[PDB]
């Protein structure tokens, strides 16, 4: 099997300014190549705007619903509102192989027929109503234990944590 | 190669915003 290996970036996340471990993820390059990427480079920083670093380091998890999803990656405005991408602006639906079948998976967030940005969720179930919806991009290979620590949070009003859920670091693998 | 050698210690070869100089540093110093 002399087939490209997938790059695999990793998460280090804070609750409530407490250190609780390393999320590694596994972008399927070799499914949604376009996706994968513009994720890998707000990991790795490599993708600059005014000579500005900009990505995921700092930002945090805006959202948690327990048996559903946790979503973040809104390194613009912190709320859900933020869009983002290394194509500029929102980028099309690469394509929707993948499903949402199981917990652990990275699917991108959006607002509608291609408007992926920076935002993404982890799944933390199945979840089918979201196939063909969302483009799945990548899913948990090791830290399974900081999704579920992050996943039981607790949270106020529209589901937002109570406590800050940051990655205060990140990269690749 | 900076980046297989810290691949090859389980190490990140990125960290965000990290450059060149940055990197071969961070080998450095567990080498």
């Amino acid at each position: 099997n002399s087939s490209p290996v997938n790059p695999v970036v990793f998460f280090d996340v804070s609750i409530g300014g407490q250190e609780v471990g390393r999320m590694k993820i596994e972008l399927f390059a070799d499914v949604v190549p376009k996706t994968a990427e513009n994720f890998r480079q707000f990991c790795t920083g490599e993708f600059r705007k005014d000579g500005v670093p900009i990505g995921y380091k700092g930002s945090t998890f805006h959202r948690v619903i327990k048996d559903f999803m946790i979503q973040g990656g809104d390194f613009v405005n912190g709320d859900g509102t933020g869009v983002a991408s290394i194509y500029r602006g929102p980028f099309a639906d690469e394509n929707f192989k993948l499903r949402h079948s199981a917990p652990g998976l990275l699917s991108m967030a959006n607002s509608g027929p291609s408007t992926n940005g920076c935002q993404f969720f982890i799944t933390c179930s199945k979840c089918d109503w979201l196939d063909g919806k969302h483009v799945v991009f990548g899913k948990i290979i090791d830290g399974l234990l900081v999704m579920r620590k992050i996943e039981n949070v607790p949270t106020g009003p529209n589901n937002k944590p109570k406590l800050p859920v940051v990655i205060s670091q990140c990269g690749e693998m | 190669e900076v980046k297989a050698s810290l691949r090859a210690l389980g190490e990140p070869i990125t960290l965000f915003g990290e450059g060149p100089a940055e990197r071969r540093e961070r080998l450095r110093n567990i080498l």
